[PDB]
Formats: structure tokens, C-alpha cells, sequence
């Protein structure tokens, strides 16, 4: 309503009301069933995960492949055998 | 058969470990031998032909937090070594670190009396005193325990494998050596000078007082008559293995044309592309004496029998000058330049 508070230092009066989405909390979840549209933004090109400046695909592969050092020591042994 | 070495220390006390590795790969043929060392030491294993792949755990601190401890054990154990031969002079605490690595034959060094003499029951072939002074004697126990100890294998299998025979990969031999050489003067006809100042050059872990540096005045006096004469006529390579961007501005070996480079323990190639080398007792001595590379070693006095066993390297090429006063920073620098002027 429009209750009229006569406060002891000023000239107030107010008006309030209660509102809440009745059941459209279902309809908004249905609309957010747009994750079924997560397929057009996945078939798009990958930025660099397919770029030529990338080989090795794990979570530590490219970073910690890093043991061509052993193969290089072996190549050194082979060159010494030559 | 798999083998793990736990050699400790930096560079100069780790470059001398190559004979042991070669003796391993010679006695038991076709053995994968890995190594764990310190960060400054692992840098040396980038020029070898035996080790499979190095690692870095032990500067051998006191606390190291008990998750980097377990994980280290958790990577030694889960590859099933057979004989984890060690150094660093295990007492009774570090012996457990070898023991929990469930191998077959645990051989290492131990403290004579100090630091809890101990040596434990759970070991094998514990031996001689600790501070590991002499060079090319070094692990002298190891080159005897791995010699014919067991079986019809021939009489002691080539007692102390040929001295340091480090190899250089032609990729590093060409590209980085050339790039750093030609940055400044370069003809492959120069002379390397190593001992300058004190940050982490090699420090040798054993020389103690001398060979750490010269006051850079003796170096200037030497260098002014190095290129004097058509012998080299290239060499002004003060070769400062320091933060020398903190030192190059004070090369009183006048900065006119005294070149300079920054290097890790990779300088073996730079030695191999020089026309000689003149340095104090440091890694450069052993590296140059490994190849032909006629060197000139200038350490304090009479320490030769400790730090330089192959007095005659190839033709008595590598020559040594002592100091009658005993302190390195006093020498017949005149006779030094006399000896150097021939090469």
C-alpha cells in the first residue's frame, strides 16, 4: 500500500509491493538450454591448438617433452663410434 | 642392469666423475646409468656419451621440505635401480635415503669419526675419509672396488679408465661456439684466461684459499705480451665466468680490445677452438688436459700431485708453475710469460 510515516525529524511516506517470478524459473532454465548451441562455436577453427607452431598434445607434453637430451647423448655416443 | 650415481658438489668435483661412469659402462656392458647431482653440477652432463639422463635433487641441504624429499625417493625407487653407488659421505641419516631405494648393492663413502661416524649396517663397502681433496685420485676407492672384484672377468679391467675424454656434440660445437666467438675478435687462434674473480666460476670445491682469483693486474701484465708477436695476435680473451657485466667495466687489462664472454660449464668447445689456455687450478685445467689443448696451469705450489696427476698429458704439453711463497698471487710472472710465449 502507501503507508504514511510521520517520522520525528523529516517528512517520509512509502509504498512497497512483493514480487517474484511465479514459475518462469523453469522457462529461464529452458532458455539456458542454449548450451545445445555449443556446437557452432566448437566446429569453428582453433586459434593455435592446430597451428604449425605446436606438436605434442598432452598437459605436459610440449612443456616437458624435453628429453631429446638423452637422445642427443646417445647420438654423441654414436658419433664417437664413428 | 640399471645403475644410479648420486655424485655431489658443483662442477670441478663432478667433471672428475667421468672415469667412474666409463668404468661402469665398461665393466658391465650395456648398462643404463643415470645420475643425480646439484643444479650447478648437472650442467656438466651435457657433454658425455654414457649417462641416459641426469637430474637434480641434492645440494644436500638440512631441512628440505618433506614433500620434495618423498617425491625424490618416489622417483629413485620407481625405476628399480640395482646398484646405487653414492658419494657425499653418508653418515647414518643419508644412508637411509640410499637404503629405502630398494636396490641390491649400496656402495658409498662414509665419515671416519666426525658427524656421527656410524656408517650403518644397511650398506656395503664403506670407505675412506670425507673432504675429498685430491683430483684424478678422487673417488680412488671406486676405481678399485669395481675392478675384478668378482669373477672370470679379466684381471683388473683396465685400471683407471683413460683420463677425462669428454666429447662435444657438433651442433653445440658449431653454432653457439661460433656465435659467441665471432661476437668480438675470433680466428680460432686465441688464448683463454679463466681465473678472474669470485662469484661461481668453478671454485673447485677443494682448493680452499688460492686459485679463486688473481688481482687482474697479473692478468694484464701477462696479456700485454700474449698477443705481442705474430704467434696469436688475436688473443685478448679475459673469458670472465662471472656476472662480468659487473666486471667488464673495470678490465684494467685495458678495455681497448680485451674481449669477454658469459658461459655455463659449456666452455669445453670454446677451449677446443682456442690455440691454448692459461689459467689457475680450475675446471679449465682438467677440460683442456682432457683434449690435447696445450694448457698452462698456475696454482699455488706442489698441489700438482693432488690436482694434476697426468704431469705429462701428451708431450708434457700442459706445464705447471708453482709459487715459492705458497700464495698464488705471487709468482715469477716473467718466467710465466716466458713459458707462455712459445705456444
Amino acid at each position: 500500500n502507501q503507508r504514511d510515516w510521520v517520522v520525528t525529524k523529516s517528512i517520509w511516506h512509502l509504498s512497497d509491493t512483493a514480487i517474484k517470478s511465479f514459475y518462469t524459473f523453469y522457462a529461464m532454465f529452458t532458455v539456458w538450454g542454449v548450451c545445445f548451441f555449443a556446437s557452432m562455436k566448437a566446429s569453428m577453427a582453433d586459434p593455435f591448438y592446430d597451428s604449425e607452431h605446436y606438436r605434442g598434445q598432452g598437459g605436459d607434453g610440449t612443456v616437458h617433452w624435453y628429453y631429446d637430451r638423452q637422445e642427443d647423448i646417445e647420438a654423441t655416443a654414436r658419433g664417437d663410434l664413428l | 642392469r640399471r645403475v644410479c650415481c648420486v655424485v655431489s658438489g658443483g662442477v670441478y668435483e663432478n667433471v672428475l666423475f667421468f672415469p667412474v661412469v666409463q668404468m661402469l659402462k665398461d665393466r658391465y656392458p650395456g648398462v643404463l646409468v643415470d645420475v643425480v647431482a646439484s643444479a650447478r653440477g648437472k650442467q656438466v652432463y651435457e657433454m658425455c656419451k654414457n649417462v641416459r639422463y641426469a637430474n637434480v635433487y641434492d645440494p644436500d641441504d638440512e631441512w628440505p621440505e618433506p614433500a620434495e624429499y618423498t617425491h625424490q625417493l618416489g622417483v629413485m625407487k620407481n625405476r628399480y635401480y640395482d646398484m646405487v653407488l653414492s658419494t657425499k659421505l653418508a653418515g647414518t641419516g643419508h644412508a637411509l635415503f640410499l637404503f629405502m631405494s630398494s636396490a641390491r648393492e649400496k656402495v658409498g663413502y662414509v665419515y671416519p669419526n666426525v658427524n656421527g661416524a656410524g656408517a650403518g649396517l644397511f650398506l656395503t663397502e664403506m670407505f675412506k675419509p670425507a673432504t675429498t681433496n685430491l683430483a684424478d685420485g678422487g673417488y680412488n676407492m671406486y676405481q678399485d672396488m669395481l675392478e675384478w672384484l668378482g669373477r672370470p672377468a679379466k684381471g683388473v679391467p683396465q685400471q683407471p679408465i683413460p683420463p677425462l675424454r669428454v666429447s662435444i656434440s657438433k651442433k653445440l660445437r658449431a653454432v653457439v661456439e661460433d656465435k659467441y666467438n665471432r661476437a668480438g675478435v675470433e680466428k680460432g687462434k686465441y688464448v683463454v684466461i679463466h681465473g678472474i674473480e669470485s662469484d661461481s666460476v668453478a671454485n673447485m670445491k677443494s682448493r680452499g684459499d688460492d686459485d679463486c682469483l688473481l688481482p687482474l693486474e697479473l692478468w694484464a701484465e701477462i696479456a700485454k705480451e700474449i698477443s705481442s708477436g705474430g704467434n696469436g695476435l688475436r688473443p685478448l680473451f679475459v673469458m670472465p665466468h662471472e656476472r662480468h657485466r659487473e666486471e667488464i667495466e673495470e678490465i684494467v687489462g685495458e678495455e681497448t680490445a680485451y674481449l669477454f664472454i658469459t658461459t655455463p660449464g659449456q666452455l669445453t668447445c670454446l677451449i677446443n677452438d682456442s690455440a691454448g689456455v692459461v689459467a689457475t687450478n680450475t675446471a679449465a685445467v682438467q677440460l683442456a688436459n682432457a683434449r690435447d689443448k696445450p694448457c698452462v696451469a698456475l696454482f699455488s705450489s706442489k698441489e700438482k700431485a693432488r690436482l694434476f696427476l697426468p704431469y705429462v698429458e701428451e708431450r708434457k704439453s700442459c706445464t705447471v708453475v708453482a709459487s715459492a711463497t705458497g700464495k698464488l698471487a705471487g709468482i715469477d710472472i716473467e718466467a710465466v710469460k716466458k713459458a707462455v710465449k712459445d705456444l
